[PDB]
């Protein structure tokens, strides 16, 4: 869903 | 790059791939010895890749060059991404080229609707994951505001920007995060999040660099 396009993503509910 | 095309060896020279023994975010040269990216890619351990295209293969034209410095906006906020901005310095300065080059700061922010060039290593898939080896390149367009926050209600503070599409298909994605968004030549944005990745009425969310110019200035020179 809501996530950052890192490696790997942090995401949030 | 979701929807992009293959940029071409060393056509963005200010893209840098940030590398922990893989490529894990992108950033942007703005002088020889400093690199823009994301709070979030901050890590131990960063090797700035400057010059690359496939970054699988030594081809030629790449620099390696440790992280001397570390620099998360002191506000980043881990869970709004608010202030998502971290400057890195090298250890040693780059050797600019023609092949590895900086880009311009604003000096004043974009309007809605100017073209931007988004650029990076990140998947190319919005469903499942493949990692390209040369960097991929996506022309998009700035949002406006009220569109931005309808699409993405109660999160997009005065320090972000969407970009892109609305209609799917065409996106920054994961491992894109930290590198650029550059319109009429000057570093406009920064790789940040999204909800997935080319979605359908969910467009990329990027840092608004040009709240942040006097912040990297004060900070580049007290370091
Ligand atoms: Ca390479
Ligand atoms: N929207
Ligand atoms: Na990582
Ligand atoms: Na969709
Ligand atoms: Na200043």
């Amino acid at each position: 869903g809501r996530c950052t396009k890192s490696i790997p993503p942090i995401c949030f509910p | 790059i979701v929807g992009g095309y293959t940029c071409g060896a060393n056509t963005v020279p200010y893209q840098v791939s940030l590398n922990s023994g893989y490529h894990f975010c992108g950033g942007s040269l703005i002088n020889s010895q400093w690199v823009v990216s994301a709070a979030h890619c901050y890590k131990s351990g960063i090797q700035v890749r400057l010059g690359e295209d496939n970054i699988n293969v030594v081809e030629g034209n790449e620099q390696f060059i440790s992280a001397s410095k570390s620099i998360v906006h002191p506000s980043y906020n881990s869970n709004t991404l608010n202030n998502d901005i971290m400057l890195i310095k090298l250890k040693s300065a780059a050797s600019l080229n023609s092949r590895v080059a900086s880009i311009s700061l604003p000096t004043s922010c974009a309007s809605a609707g100017t073209q931007c060039l988004i650029s990076g290593w990140g998947n190319t898939k919005s469903s499942g994951t493949s990692y390209p080896d040369v960097l991929k390149c996506l022309k998009a367009p700035i949002l406006s505001d009220s569109s931005c926050k309808s699409a993405y209600p109660g999160q997009i503070t005065s320090n972000m920007f969407c970009a892109g599409y609305l209609e799917g298909g065409k996106d920054s994605c994961q491992g894109d995060s930290g590198g650029p968004v550059v319109c009429s030549g000057k570093l406009q944005g920064i790789v940040s999040w999204g909800s997935g990745c080319a979605q359908k009425n969910k467009p990329g969310v990027y840092t608004k660099v040009c709240n942040y110019v006097s912040w990297i200035k004060q900070t580049i020179a007290s370091n």
